[PDB]
RNA sequence: GUGAACCGGAGAAGUCAUUUAAUAAGGCCACUGUUAAAAAGUAUUCCCCACGCAUGUGGGG
C-alpha cells in the first residue's frame, strides 16, 4: 500500500513556535507547532529558499491536513534577550523578552497525496539545511524522521499508531492527551462549527512573510485506549562498576588454585608454604579475574598486608608484595605480629 | 601576558568571613559543600595591610565633605560642600546616605581649592569637582580593582557634564574554596559574672560558629592592562605586582582574629605566565579525603599536581607555551608525589620567588623597584 | 542482608572479656593493636568469605566499637532517627532543641572514618534517657551506603516523621 | 554545550575556498573550547576548561540532552564530571545500538 | 555533511549570565531547575574574540 | 531560508567589634577447669629407573 500520512517528532530541551501576538518586543509561543512552522521545516529539509518557494512549493505543501498530539505539555520559560546597537549609530541597547517551551513533545501527522509524502519522507532522512525547532537556537533531542509512514485514514486514526515513549521508571504521565487538528470540509458541516478557533498560520510567502487564517479544532485522547504507553531503552543512571570480590563462586576458586600452582606453593615475600592469595588489581573481581592479578601469600604476610591497607584509601590498585618498596613495612608488621600475637585467642575463637 | 598565582593554604579553627547569621561562608562545588572566603574580602585584606602601605593611593568613602573639611584648618564650607555634592550626582539614596566614590588621595587638594573658591557658582563648582573626580584614576589600588562611578542622574539638571568614569580592572580574584568537604562546628561560651556572690542561676549558653579548612586561592593580573591603567609606568606596575605578591603570600583576612588567632601561611605558591587565563579549581571536583598516613596539604598538592600535569599534556600548543615556578617553604611540599615534575624551577625562599617573577616580567630587581613610591600619607 | 545479621548476632554472642578488649580500643584504628585485630578478624572474616555483601571493614569496626561501649539489645523498628525524634520532642524549642538538632545534623558532613565520636555522643544522649534497645542492622546498612542521596533523604524523613507526631 | 556547523553552507558562503573553510572550522574548534563568557569574571574568575569534547558526523541532527533527564547524583567513588561523562557514554551506547547501520555508520 | 560538537564543562562558582534582576539564568528540564548559559551569550563570546581575531 | 534569519544585562562592594559551662559522686558483695595419652622392639614407606630376578643391590624427588 502506498503511504498516505507522514509523522514528525518534535522534542527538544527548548523550543518555541511563535504566534501573531508577538509584534514589538515580547515574543510568545502559542502552545504547539503551527502549520506555517512545520512548513518551513519541510522547506528547509528539501533546500528551498525563502524566494522561489512561495510561487511553486508552498501552494502544494499548504494543501495538507495536519494534526498535533501533545505530550509533556511544556513549561513556559522567559528569557531576557538584549541586542546591542552599535557594539544610525548609538551606544543604546535594545531589550526584549522571548518565550520558550521547556520539556515538551509534539507528534505531527501530515496527510495528503502519496508520492508527495514519499518525497517528503525521503528528504527528511538527510536534510539539505540545518533543522531546528522554531528558532535556530533550539535543536531537536530526538530524530524528526523516527516513525514510518503508511496508508492510514483521517487524522484521528493517524494520531493513534505511535506509542507514547517514556524516559525513566517513575516518569509521571497524563491521563489525557489534548490534540489540535485542522478543520475538515465535506459540505454537510460546510460552515465552521461553534468550538472552532482561528489561527493565523497558513503560509503564502516567506521573505515578505505572509500568513492567512485557518480554522482550528481541538479534540482529546486518553492513554490506554488509543495510545499504548511504551518503555525506555538503554540505561540512564550511570554508576561505577566497583565489583566487590567474592571467594565462593567456582571461577575464582579455580583461578586461585591456578595461581597457587603458578607460584610453586611458596609465599612471595617470606618464602613459606602459601595458604592464601591476595589481590593487586581489583577491577576484575566477581568471577572474571585473571591469574596475573593475584599473588600467593602465607597467613602472617597476608595479615600484615591487610593491616597495611586498612584505612589507606586504595580503590583499585592495592598492595603489591613483589614491589621492593613495600618490603620494609611488610617486614616491620611481620615482626610486630610475631612479637605480639597470641595463638590461644585465635584457637579459642575457632 | 597574564601572571597567575595559585596557592594552597590550611587554616586553624577560626572564622575569617561570616554572613548575616554569623555562620562561616560556604558554597557548593562538585555537588558537595565547601568553605568559602569571598573575593572582596581577600582584595580588601590585601590592599589594607602593612605590606601594601606604600601603594595605598586610593580611598573609598561617602563622606567626601568630611575629607574636604579635614583638609583645611578653619570653619570651612561643610554645609555647602554637601550641597555641591548633592548637585554633583551623588544623590541621597531614599533621601539617606551617599553613593560610594573611589578616588585618589592626591587630588583632594584640587577639591579643596575649587569648592572653597567664591569666584564662581554652585553649578560651576559641581562641574569642576566632577571633572577632577573623573580624573583621579592614578593609584596602584585603583589600577587593579577597577572603578565604575555612575550617578543616578535623578539630580542631573543637564548642567553637570560627566566623562568616562569607568576604569577597566586588571586584577581578577576568585572566591577561595576548600579542597575538601566543609565541617562547620559550634563553639559554646558562657559569660561569667566576676562577682563571686551571684545568688542566682540561669542557663546563658551562647553560640559561636567556626570551621577549619584547606583553601585553594587563585589570582590573575593583566600586565598590558596595568600599563594602560597606570598610563605607561613599567616601574610602578612592577612594584605593584611584587608588593601584591608579597602581601598575598603573608596576609590573612582580619576576621575574628582576637579570639582565634589563625595567622597561617601557604604551603605552596605556583606562579605561571600565560596568554589565556586557566583555573585549576577542577582539580578538587573530587574532594580530598584523609587516609591512614597523609597531610591534608600533601594530598591537596598531589591532586593539584595531577590536574596540572593533565592540563599541560592536554591543552598544549607550541605557539604559546607556559613557564612556571613552584615555591614551598624550604621545599617542604614538592609538586606531586616525587614524580611527574612540571615546574621549571623550585624556589625555597619567598623573596627569591618575587625576584624571579620581577626578573621574568621586566628584568627588574626588587631592591630597584622600591624607588617608585606612590602616596603614603 | 544476611552478613549484617550474622555479624550482629556474633557481636552479641561475645562475653565480658572480649567486650572489654574492644572497649579498651575506642578511638583507635584496626592496624594498631594485635588482640583487637585478632578478635575482629576471627569474628568477621568467615562472614566476609561466605557472603559477598557483608559490611566493609571500616563500618564493621565502627559498629563493633560502638557496641562495645554502648551495648544495646538488637530490636527492629528502633532506628537512630526515630529515637532521636522521640527524645527531641520533649525539650524547649528555644535553646536545647537547636543544640541537639545541630548535633544530629553534623553527621551529614562527615565521612565514615570521622564518625565514631558524634555517634558516641548521640548514643550517650540515648543512654541518658533510659534507652535499652537499638537497631544495629539498619544503622550498619545506612553507614555502609552513606554517600548516596536517598539514604540521607530517608534518614531526615524518618527524623521528621518521628519529630512531628 | 552543543554546536553545529553546515559544511555546504560555509562552502557556498566562501564560494569554493575549501582550505579557508577548513581553517575556519579549526579556528572555531579552538575558540569554542578556550573561550568563556565575560559576565562577572572580575569577581569570580571561573576560567575553566572543557573536560571532554566529542565531534560527530551524521546525516540527521540530534542533541544528547535526553541523557541527563535524571539529575546527576554524586557518589563516594566518583565526581560530577565523571558521572556526567558516564551518562553521556550510556546514551551514546544506546543510540548506536538503536540508531545505526542503514548504510550510514557514525564516527566519533 | 553536518559536523556536531558536544562539550562537558564544569565551572567554578560564578555568574556568567543574568536576568534583569541579577540571578543566574536558569531553565527547566527533567523535573528540576538547571542553570543555563544562553545561546546568544555563547555566540558573542566566540565572536569578537582575540582567538577569533588572531 | 520555521512571527523566522542577524542578537552579552552588563560594570562594583572587609559583616567588623565584646564573652570560664562552672560548683559533686567507691560499681560494690560470690565462683576447681576438672577426668587422657610410649615420637618408638618393627613385619608395606607416598612416587620414578639400571641390572640378572633365592622375604635383590644401586640412583633421583
Ligand atoms: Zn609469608
Amino acid at each position: 500500500a502506498p503511504p498516505n500520512t507522514l509523522f514528525l517528532r518534535l522534542e527538544g530541551a527548548l523550543q518555541s513556535w511563535g504566534s501573531n501576538e508577538a509584534k514589538f518586543a515580547l515574543r510568545r509561543t502559542a502552545d504547539a507547532p503551527t502549520k506555517s512552522g512545520v512548513l518551513g521545516l519541510l522547506c528547509a529539509a528539501m533546500g528551498i529558499g525563502r524566494a522561489e518557494a512561495a510561487d511553486s512549493w508552498l501552494p502544494k505543501l499548504a494543501n495538507l491536513r495536519m494534526g498535533v498530539r501533545i505530550d509533556r505539555p511544556g513549561i513556559r520559560w522567559w528569557d531576557f534577550h538584549t541586542v546591542g546597537a552599535g557594539q544610525k549609530t548609538r551606544a543604546e541597547t535594545l531589550l526584549s523578552r522571548r518565550e520558550y517551551l521547556a520539556d515538551a513533545s509534539f507528534l505531527v501527522a501530515l496527510q495528503g497525496e502519496p508520492e508527495l509524502v514519499a518525497k517528503l519522507s525521503a528528504a527528511l532522512a538527510k536534510p539539505v539545511w540545518a533543522i531546528y525547532l522554531g528558532r535556530k537556537s533550539c535543536p531537536p533531542s530526538r530524530p524528526v524522521c523516527e516513525h514510518p509512514p503508511g496508508f492510514y485514514n483521517t487524522l484521528e486514526e493517524a494520531l493513534s499508531a505511535v506509542p507514547l515513549q517514556k524516559r525513566w521508571h517513575n516518569e509521571p504521565l497524563p491521563q489525557i492527551l489534548p490534540c489540535v487538528m485542522d478543520w475538515i470540509p465535506g459540505y454537510d458541516g460546510e460552515h465552521a462549527p461553534d468550538d472552532a478557533e482561528i489561527h493565523y498560520d497558513l503560509p503564502v510567502s516567506f521573505q515578505p512573510p505572509r500568513h492567512l487564517p485557518r480554522f482550528v479544532i481541538r479534540r482529546e485522547l486518553v492513554v490506554g485506549e488509543d495510545v499504548q504507553v511504551s518503555r525506555e531503552t538503554g540505561t540512564s543512571v550511570w554508576r561505577p562498576k566497583g565489583t566487590r570480590a567474592d571467594y565462593n563462586n567456582s571461577e575464582y576458586k579455580k583461578v586461585r588454585a591456578e595461581r597457587l600452582v603458578m607460584d610453586h606453593a611458596a609465599c612471595m615475600v617470606c618464602k613459606a608454604p602459601a595458604t592464601t592469595v591476595q589481590h593487586v588489581n581489583y577491577r576484575r573481581a566477581g568471577g572474571k579475574e585473571i591469574p596475573e592479578d593475584l599473588r600467593a601469600l602465607c597467613r602472617l604476610c597476608h595479615d600484615a598486608c591487610t593491616m597495611l591497607e586498612y584505612g589507606s584509601g586504595m580503590t583499585t590498585n592495592r598492595i603489591d608484595p613483589c614491589d621492593p618498596i613495600w618490603r620494609e613495612r611488610i617486614l616491620a608488621k611481620r615482626k610486630e605480629i610475631v612479637e605480639f600475637r597470641s595463638r590461644g585467642q585465635r584457637f579459642r575463637k575457632m | 601576558m597574564l601572571i597567575e598565582i595559585h596557592m594552597i593554604q590550611n587554616h586553624s579553627p577560626a572564622n575569617l568571613n561570616r554572613d548575616d547569621l554569623g555562620a562561616p561562608k560556604t558554597c557548593y562545588f562538585g555537588g558537595v559543600l565547601r568553605s568559602r572566603i569571598s573575593s572582596q574580602c581577600i582584595k580588601r585584606s590585601i590592599r589594607t595591610s602593612n605590606d601594601f602601605k606604600a601603594l595605598l593611593g586610593g580611598v573609598r568613602t561617602r563622606r567626601l565633605a568630611d575629607l574636604i573639611q579635614q583638609e583645611a584648618g578653619e570653619t570651612e564650607c561643610w554645609k555647602k560642600a554637601q550641597e555641591i555634592l548633592n548637585k554633583c550626582g551623588f544623590k541621597n539614596k531614599d533621601d539617606n546616605t551617599k553613593m560610594l566614590v573611589f578616588m585618589s588621595k592626591d587630588k583632594i587638594k584640587d577639591l579643596a581649592r575649587i569648592v572653597l573658591d567664591n569666584s564662581l557658582g554652585l553649578t560651576e563648582a559641581a562641574q569642576q569637582v566632577a571633572n577632577v573626580i573623573a580624573q583621579a584614576t592614578l593609584a596602584p589600588d585603583i589600577a587593579l580593582c577597577g572603578r565604575m562611578l555612575e550617578p543616578n542622574d535623578k539630580d542631573k539638571d543637564k548642567k553637570v557634564k560627566w566623562s568616562n568614569t569607568t576604569v577597566e580592572a586588571a586584577l581578577q580574584v576568585a572566591h577561595a574554596i576548600s579542597t575538601h568537604i566543609a565541617r562547620p562546628e559550634i563553639d559554646y561560651f558562657v559569660a561569667a559574672d566576676d562577682v563571686p556572690g551571684e545568688d542566682a542561676g540561669a542557663g546563658h549558653i551562647g553560640e559561636s560558629m567556626f570551621a577549619s579548612a584547606c583553601f585553594y586561592k587563585y589570582f590573575s593580573i593583566d600586565w598590558e592592562q596595568l600599563v594602560k591603567n597606570l598610563k605607561g609606568d613599567t616601574n610602578l606596575a612592577a612594584h605593584t605586582v611584587g608588593a601584591f605578591l608579597l602581601a598575598a603570600a603573608k596576609t590573612n583576612p582580619s576576621g575574628k582574629q582576637n579570639s582565634f588567632a589563625a595567622h597561617n601561611y601557604p604551603d605552596g605558591i605556583l606562579v605561571e605566565f600565560k596568554n589565556s587565563p586557566i583555573s585549576y579549581a577542577n582539580a578538587f571536583v573530587r574532594p580530598v579525603s584523609v587516609v591512614k598516613e597523609s597531610d591534608l596539604v600533601e594530598q591537596s598538592i598531589g591532586q593539584l599536581s595531577n590536574y596540572v600535569n593533565d592540563i599541560r599534556l592536554g591543552y598544549y600548543d607550541e605557539q604559546s607555551p607556559v613557564i612556571g615556578f613552584w615555591f614551598s617553604p624550604n621545599n617542604r611540599y614538592p609538586l606531586g608525589y616525587k614524580h611527574s615534575k612540571l615546574a621549571s624551577r623550585n624556589i625555597g625562599n619567598l623573596n627569591e620567588l618575587v625576584g624571579a617573577v620581577l626578573d621574568y616580567i621586566g628584568g627588574f630587581k626588587w631592591e630597584e623597584v622600591q624607588k617608585s613610591k606612590a602616596y603614603i600619607g | 542482608n544476611r552478613g549484617t545479621v550474622d555479624f550482629i548476632a556474633s557481636l552479641e554472642n561475645l562475653k565480658e572479656g572480649d567486650l572489654g578488649i574492644l572497649r579498651k580500643l575506642r578511638g583507635a584504628r584496626l592496624d594498631e593493636k594485635l588482640p583487637g585485630f585478632d578478635l575482629f578478624s576471627a569474628l568477621w572474616w568467615p562472614l566476609r568469605q561466605k557472603n559477598q555483601r557483608a559490611p566493609k571493614r571500616e563500618v564493621a569496626w565502627l559498629i563493633a566499637k560502638l557496641f562495645a561501649e554502648f551495648r544495646f539489645e538488637q530490636r527492629e523498628g528502633a532506628t537512630l532517627p526515630i529515637l532521636m525524634g522521640g527524645i527531641c520532642r520533649k525539650l524547649e524549642p528555644k535553646k536545647e532543641l537547636p543544640r541537639v538538632l545541630a548535633r544530629f545534623d553534623q553527621l551529614a558532613s562527615l565521612d565514615i572514618m570521622q564518625m565514631e565520636e558524634p555517634l558516641s555522643v548521640i548514643m550517650g544522649i540515648l543512654r541518658k534517657h533510659q534507652q535499652v534497645c537499638l537497631d544495629w542492622v539498619g544503622l550498619t546498612d545506612v553507614l555502609s551506603f552513606w554517600e548516596q542521596e536517598p539514604v540521607k533523604r530517608e534518614w531526615s524523613d524518618s527524623f521528621i516523621k518521628a519529630y512531628k507526631i
